[PDB]
This record gives C-alpha cells, sequence and structure tokens, in this order.
RNA sequence: UCUGAUCGUAUUGGGCCUCUAACCUCGGACCGUAUAUCCGGUUCAGGGACAGUGCCUGGUGGGUAGUUUAACUGGGGCGGUUGCCUCCUAAAAUGUAACGGAGGCGCCCAAAGGUUCCCUCAACCUGGACGGCAAUCAGGUGUUGAGUGUAAGUGCACAAGGGAGCUUGACUGCGAGACGGACAUGUCGAGCAGGGACGAAAGUCGGGACUAGUGAUCCGGCACCUCUGAGUGGAAGGGG
RNA sequence: UGCACUACGAGUAAAGAUGCUCGUUACGCGCGGCAGGACGAAAAGACCCCGGGACCUUCACUACAACUUGGUAUUGGUGC
RNA sequence: AAAACACAGGUCCGUGCGAAGUCGCAAGACGAUGUAUACGGACUGACGCCUGCCCGGUGCUGGAAGGUUAAGAGGACCCGUUAACUCCCUUUGGGGGUGAAGCGGAGAAUUUAAGCCCCAGUAAACGGCGGUGGUAACUAUAACCAUCCUAAGGUAGCGA
RNA sequence: AAGUCCAAGAGUGCGGCAGUGAGACGGCGGGGGAUAAGCUCCGUGCGUCGAGAGGGAAACAGCCCAGAUCGCCGGCUAAG
RNA sequence: CUGUGGGUAGGGGUGAAAGGCCAAUCAAACUCCGUGAUAGCUGGUUCUCCCCGAAAUGCAUUUAGGUGCAGCGUCGCAUG
RNA sequence: AGCGAAAGCGAGUCUGAAUAGGGCGUAUCCACACAAGAGUGUGUGGUGUAGUGGUGUGUUCUGGACCCGAAGCGGAGUGA
RNA sequence: CUGCUGUGAAUCUGCCGGGACCACCCGGUAAGCCUGAAUACUUCCCAGUGACCGAUAGCGGAUUAGUACCGUGAGGGAAU
RNA sequence: UAUAUAGGCGUCUGGGGGGAACGCGGGGAAGUGAAACAUCUCAGUACCCGUAGGAAGAGAAAACAAAAUGUGAUUCCGUG
C-alpha cells in the first residue's frame, strides 16, 4: 500500500519475456577449478567434480575456461565451452562431450 | 482530422513509421523516402 | 463568487547550473532557459529547449559577446 | 506458513548478480507516436529502482 | 445429357387441417374402502399432440438483494475547481501556499520539418489614376519601432522574422561522455551503416524559436522477428 | 466524588477562575432554607461535520425471483 | 387521538372459475363450499350540484407492414496437420509452392420468436391543463378583434 | 585560505529501527481581509514554545535573559 | 368489551396504516454460532536509569484527522 | 557464473548487417606496462573471493496478532 | 475429471490419454466390482507427564454446577 | 376387468433413536480482505442435510512420464 496512489507495483510494467518451461540449464565448473582441484590431471567426470565439489550431485555439468589450465584432464561433461575445449585440447587434455 | 498513420516500406513492406499527417490537407496516402533498418536504404514509404 | 483564476504550470527550475569558476565534464547543462538569454559560448552548446550545455570540459565563465551575455568553457590545464 | 511472494512485484521486478534490482520504465507500452524515439530510447531497457523504493521491492519480492 | 421450363420416387424441412396413442382434466362413475371432497387403479367423457418442466435461449423485471453514489472547501451544502503550459504573486539562484491576480492547453506540420542561399520589418512625403487612414509596391524618404502558427513570458534584426531551391533527420535503425532527476516524465547526441540537399570545398539536420497540445499499469488488437512450441513434427498459444 | 481547613473584586490564563496575580473581606462547627456558580448530575450531543451502518426510493450499477423461442417426452396411415 | 386511518357510497382495472389475487420450490390452501348483482386490486370517501380540455411524455389495452432481434445443425469459404505431388540445393537428407481423404478449429450467406420501432385507444391511469395584446377585451366583467405554439391551454366552482 | 578540530559529537553513502506528516506565537518580507482579527496562506542556516526547567514581563507556551548532570546556608553577573 | 383454547414468525407475521405491534428492545425481534466481525475512529498499554533526539514540511493519494516515499531522529558500518 | 526473451552463449553475455558503443556480470585489492587526461581505461602478473546451519534480538508476513469498543451482516433455531 | 440437458459411436485397421491434430510414437486393453497396512480422532476407560493453573487462576463448575438465579423460550449463567 | 394386478390378511426378519471427535457424499453463507465494491477473497469456511466404520473414502492404470531394455494399485508424510 502506498497511500491510494498507484503502487509502484502496478504503475511500472511487467518485464518483459516468458521463462520457457523446458530451459536446460548447467551447472558450471570453470577449468580454472579444474586446475585448483586435480593439480595432477587425469581423468575428470561429473562424478569426479562432483566428489572435489565443484558442480552438484545429480546436475548437467557444463565446463567453461575462465582460470587457466596447466594440467592433463580427461573432462567429460554434458557441454564445454568453445574456451574450456580450447584450454582441455591446450593443457594436452581431451574434453568428451557426453 | 489528422489520424496516426503508418507508414511501411515499398520494397519489404515493413510497417516502420507511425507519423500523423492531416487527412484533409493531404487526403492522399503520403509519400516519403525512409529506410527501413531490415533494408538499410531509404526506400519509398507509404500509408498503410 | 467565484475566481476564475487558480492554475498555474509546475515550475521549470530553470537558471543557471554552473556558475562561473565551475569546472564542469563535456556535456553537463550549464543553463536552463526558455530564449537565448544566455547565447553559446566557446565549447558551449544551445540544445533543443535553449539549455546551454558544455561541449568540452573545463571551468564554466560567463562573458559578453557584441552586446549579448555568453557562456564559454575555458579548458583547465591538468596540472 | 512460507512468506507469499507478492506476484506483481515478481513479474515486474528482477536481481542481478550483484543484487541490484532493475525495473523497465513506463510510457513505452502505447501512445508512442509522438514520444520521439529519443524518449523511447531513454524509456527502454531496465534500470536499478531508486533507493527510495528499493527497501519496499526488496521486502515484496523476498516476502 | 452440357446453359437447362417440367421430371417420379426415397431422405430430410417452414407452415395449415387432423387421427388418437403420449401427456393433461378439481368433468362423471366405479373399486381399494366399513370410514374417505385425500390419491390411485379401472372406466367413461373431454382436451391433445398443444399445454406442462427439463436444458439451453432473448425480453420485461426496485418484486427482492448486494452495493456505489469523490475530494478541496476559512463548517457543510449551493457555486467553483481538479491534469498540463505561461506570467505575477515569489521577498534579484532553485523552490514556495491561498476558493490570490491573469490567461492559455487537450492543437496546427508534408510545410509552419531538414538544409542551402538570399532579404529585412514599422513610420512619412518631394508624388502619384478612379486610390480614402488604409491597396500600389509608391523605397523616394526613414535605424532595427513590426512579425514569430497559437496564451504568456524568455528570446530572436547576427536573425528564431520574410523569401525562394532542393529535400523528408521523427539517424528511423544502433548509440558519447555527460547532465536536468520524493517515487512514477526532460537537454546534447560526439560516434556507426544509410541519407537530405544545397552546393563547390567547408558545411549543418534524431519534426518545429523554447516551454502546453497529454494518460501509468493491466488487458487485449495489428504488422515484422534467424524466440519458445507441454512425447517428436508442425500447430494453437505465448514471447520479442 | 482527582483532591480540599473549596471567599469576593479587578485582572491574567485554553480568551467565562474557590485553586494563578494584586488587593478586599472573612473567628471555628453546624441547623433550616434559596437556587447564582462549581461551564452542577444525568445520557462517550439526537443538531453540525467527518467515517461507518441500516433501512427506504429510483429511467444509479450488477445480479436474482416472477414471460417469449428451439428441440426434449410428447405423434402417425392418407393429408395440404 | 387529530384535519390522520377507516367508514357506508362512488368510479376504474383485473377475473369465465382447483378464476384473478395471495401463502407455497411444489402439492395444496385461502379466495369460496363463492360465480361477473361475485370476488381481488387502485383511487375517492356520506349526501346535494358537478368532475371541463388534453392520449403529446410514461404506463396499460389492442394490434399496422416493415426493420432490429438470441437460442440452431444453415455450415459457403477460410485455417491447422498430412497420404501424396512437384522443384532447389544436396544424396547414408531439409528448403520452397500445390495438396485428396479425413479430423480439429474459427465460422459468413440464408433462417424464423418475444420485446423494441411503429399505428389506434385509454386521464375517476400516472400526469398535464400558454400567449396574444389588434379590441373599450365592456374603464368592476364573462364572450368578442383575429392573432403564434403545442395535446390542450385551468371549465364550473372557490380564493389573502 | 584559514578557523572550529582530546568536536561540531558536522557532511556524505549504504543498511536496522523509527516518530512526524493537526503546528503556535514573535520579528522581518509578502498574498487574502478593511494593507481588521489571538484571522488565513506563504518565505525566513529567524527565534522561542511544541519537547524547555530557572530569572524577568504581576499573574501570563510562544516576549526579554538564559538552555536545569547532582550537592553547597560561596562569589560575579544577564534581562529586569 | 372480555375469558378460555387456538392460528399467523422475522425481510417474515399482523397492521380501520402510527414504521405501529410482534414478551419493558422493532426502519427488520430475540438466543446461539460465524466471532476475538470489522472499525483510516475514541480509549488503554504497567519498572528504572544513561546517550542521542525529532516532526507538524514536499510530493502523491476515493486523498485532506489515514497512508507511501522523501525531509528531519536514532543505532550500526564505510569515507574522514 | 553471469547475460539474455533462446537456438542460447558463457567470464562473458544482450542489443544491434555493423569486432560501432552502452546494459548487466566478471569479489576485492596490489604491481607492470600500453594508452587517454572525456572524468580513466586495457590487458598482463599477484593474494583468492564465503557462504550456510542453529540460535538471541529488532522489524516483518499469515493468522485475533498489543488490548478494549460499535452500529450492523450472515447461518440455525426461540418466541403471538 | 465431472453434473444436467440433448445428440450419440465402433470391439482391436477398436477406443482412450500424452493439456487440439498426425507417416506419427509411447502408455495400454475404460464404460461393473470388492481389497488389509501405512492414515484421522478421542465420548469413554487405564497408567503416567508437566521450567502448566493454584481458588478474581485453572473447566462456567475445587463448594449446590450447568446448580442457584434470569428469561415465556431458545438460551444466559454465577458466588462460595 | 376378464389370464392378470394395487390392496387386504397371517408369519418371520430387520429399521427407528443417541453419541464428543475423526470419515464420505451433498447444500452452502456473511461479517471480513480487496483500505470503497460487484469479479475475486472470506471459503468450500461456519452452518445445514444424508450417511457410515473402527477407521473411513481411494486402490490393483484405456495411468504417469518422454525416447531412458523409465516407474509400475491406492493412501499418507517431506520436498518439489
Amino acid at each position: 500500500f502506498e497511500g491510494g496512489q498507484m503502487p509502484i507495483h502496478m504503475r511500472l510494467p511487467k518485464l518483459k519475456g516468458f521463462k520457457n518451461r523446458f530451459r536446460t540449464e548447467y551447472q558450471v565448473v570453470n577449468v580454472g577449478d579444474i586446475n585448483k582441484a586435480f593439480p595432477q590431471g587425469g581423468t575428470v567426470g561429473v562424478d569426479e567434480l562432483v566428489a572435489k565439489g565443484l558442480v552438484r550431485k545429480n546436475s548437467l555439468v557444463k565446463v567453461l575456461g575462465d582460470g587457466k589450465l596447466t594440467v592433463k584432464v580427461d573432462v567429460t561433461a554434458n557441454k564445454f565451452s568453445g574456451s574450456a575445449r580450447e584450454a582441455i585440447t591446450a593443457a594436452g587434455g581431451s574434453a568428451t562431450e557426453l | 482530422v489528422r489520424p496516426k498513420i503508418t507508414l511501411a516500406c515499398e520494397v519489404c513492406k515493413h510497417r516502420n513509421y507511425i507519423t500523423k499527417k492531416n487527412r484533409r490537407n493531404d487526403p492522399d496516402r503520403l509519400e516519403i523516402k525512409k529506410f527501413c533498418p531490415n533494408c538499410g536504404t531509404h526506400q519509398p514509404h507509404k500509408e498503410s | 463568487s467565484s475566481s476564475r483564476n487558480g492554475r498555474d504550470s509546475a515550475a521549470q527550475r530553470l537558471g543557471v547550473k554552473r556558475f562561473g569558476g565551475q569546472v564542469v565534464k563535456a556535456g553537463e547543462i550549464l543553463v536552463r532557459q526558455r530564449g537565448t538569454h544566455f547565447h553559446p559560448g566557446v565549447n558551449v552548446g544551445r540544445g533543443g529547449d535553449d539549455t546551454l550545455f558544455a561541449l568540452a570540459p573545463g571551468a564554466v565563465e560567463f562573458g559578453a559577446k557584441r552586446g549579448r551575455k555568453t557562456v564559454n568553457i575555458v579548458p583547465v590545464a591538468r596540472p | 506458513p512460507k512468506a507469499k511472494t507478492h506476484s506483481g512485484a515478481s513479474k515486474r521486478f528482477r536481481r542481478t548478480g550483484t543484487g541490484k534490482i532493475v525495473r523497465q520504465k513506463a510510457n513505452r507500452r502505447h501512445l508512442l507516436e509522438h514520444k520521439p524515439t529519443k524518449r523511447t530510447r531513454r524509456l527502454d531497457g531496465r534500470t536499478t529502482v531508486s533507493a527510495a523504493d528499493n527497501s519496499r521491492i526488496n521486502k515484496l519480492l523476498n516476502g
């Protein structure tokens, strides 16, 4: 209530758009965090990421290249950003999207 | 006496502009050269 | 009885917004007016509603050129 | 009893990554003929809600 | 059998006259039933396929019901007002009230916008034809006194006033750093593709000399979109 | 019935004072009376306004109770 | 406590008789064991002289030919998806145009009610019931001069 | 540029919590009024009361002096 | 006129009509329940002290004795 | 892990034919450079970002919601 | 998914459901049923518990208690 | 009124009513909130009706999900 004048929740327009019931959202992990969690490199699947506490336990994992990669990692996530895939390859690792 | 008229591009028929003429002073559909953003070049624009 | 008056527009808050000597960014409104009580000077532009604004940064300076009060921006050399 | 969120506020306001509450400007739905495109652009998009209304908007959005 | 007057059947329709069987009859007589103006069975006599109410439907409908019938206001009512713009009140920044003093506005623009380039307006004669206070284009004289599309101001003679040429800068699409800014509305747009001319080079423009000429949100219209599309394909719908 | 060993005048005060000011008057306590004051008691003013109710009115709004249409149960030989 | 209500008397309206009206969802009831000289309703209010004009507005009562006018199986056309046709790339498949059967939408032409519009009645229905101003209108006055407007202009009677 | 600066217990921003949104009078500048009102409506880094005791205006919210941390049977003063 | 026995019941009854009467209440009786109705309104809200300390303005308002936000208070942080 | 309305992309993203600028994000801070003095940017390199469960307290939401108070409204019954 | 009104289908190349329709594809064989456990409650009985009340509290009721008393009645309803 | 029946006679078996809560199925307010109010809310609440049982209703998919050699009656909890 605002005194009877049109409240701020009525005189302002409703935000544009729709929520897209079917939107597929990814829990994201960055390659910098891949480095920090796995200094030894090695195979890094969704299970490994969840174990190291980088993504939620039952979720679609995506990998993003924000930090820097310096170790050989065989990452395996539902999707990889271009930069994440590029860094995973450049570090001598592989980015198997599955 | 002066309606809100909508000028559309002759080439793409995109209704691009909304002006007001005088239906009396200029009864004929207004024709002026303005560019549709999707076309890019100023093309003849006519009343809808 | 009944008075036929009682109306007035909302005051438009005109006048000088930056006075002589105030340093301004490039684009600040130096004056708001209905005509050209002040005319635009060096590095000062006049807007649609006769607003005098700063085309370049620096200090406002009120002068006169040919019997017309004018608003100028004098550059401030970086120390 | 869970605190219910105000539907109107939920539909008219949003938070950003940092948490700023954003809103669209009014006066862009209709009667757009006379509005100069400069005004329409000024009204286009989202801006942070003013600090004065930030409190009540946050209360409506949270509960 | 093709334009085609008439075809004879069967299917299904508006309507009129009806045959009684539905249904109706507080018309009669019987019986249940000793009691019975109940009702319900039989029968007769009438209506009758109507009426009756069932569903849906249009109208009339204070008969009943729930409600609404604004605020300001030198009490309230009557009257007046309510939003926007301009002025003075307003005490030389801004702002500042009264049912204070005045007015305008809910428009006009396809030119009265853009741009290039030109011009100045009032007021009197040496002097004029019908011509006068006033026409002329009489400049012959005369220093910026009229005119701004429209209220008021602030401006505008450098012109923003008067003329022409071209044109459509409501750069529409993208947008500078900035700023005017209880919360809900304004000024420049320097840059970008694509323009407008005038031109010649330089050059300027995001409707108007400026401030009014407008109405949030919600709801829906209409166009375009490389957006979503409730298993998938589209689609409906939604979104921009 | 807030108190109380509860005066009067002119004043001052939320503008009509026993209670404040400056004065004036007045021994203490009762009894019978009168009603000028305590803006006396009584009843959270019936007026006025504002808010809300109720009931009433009506060509205020929106509904609802109370009349027409369709087919449904009504129904056909030969009908026009 | 009255001047109000009622009242006997009046007038209008409704009612063909498990009437009209009323209480009831209904059955049923009252009306009435009545019958239009009876009931119910409205107004007026003994009795006497009377109740003049007006049906324009609104009700009511009839209907004049039209027009408007919901509910339907009147369902053209159009739209969705697609068996399939064509063509482009491209060839272990998606890009346009045509698209039957269907089934699923939105549905126009046409189609007939009441009511409304409309015509005539109705004022003891709600309600109405002016001027002129030229006259001797008699200068106590009712008519008359012959004048505009409606549907009419307040008739008798009464009146500080 | 200084001053104030062991403070104004300042300004600004963001948060928790507010209350207020009936003001009054006095001086000055004004509108309405009759250039009346203890009138009404404004402006006033004006004051006081509001929310402020103390002294003075007799009494007397708003005037003058002066802002009560407590106790002294000390002193100097303000208005008067 | 009156006794006795009856009947009519609340948006209803009854009313020679006064809005009258319907159990000392009637412009819609009473009891219980919804129910702790709701009231921008009135009232009340209880121990202490230390520090700070307002407002009665602006805008908007079916608004004008209400409220939102701003203004002004306070308490935390940040700048100083 | 954000940006957007998603095919979505992702320390970026949205807007835009337009690597044109803006919006929102990349905790924060420090050094190095490159730049421009249009209010500072750009990368590069450093430390590595802090939530979340109880629970106290103040506000707050839904409830009677700090407490009292209507006239009235509804349901079902009781009364001639 | 359902009520009332009409209209009214086929039996597996059937029919539904996948929030309208498909080469579709999946779920399968309604218009007739019965079915325990997990669940809700406590008039009553039993054994206990209380950072519950302790006679104006706690049940209205520690005594006479739904008593006395009030009301025609529904009902209200104590004190000790 | 005739095969034939409504009914009448006789005999057995049940039913009736109460109960605080819980159940199921129907009917269904208004105060109230929406700062007015009708949609809406209140609320399928209060109340009312019909009915059980110790529990009751639902229950053994013509289901849900979406391309997973997906789960496999209902109910009831927590989440979502």
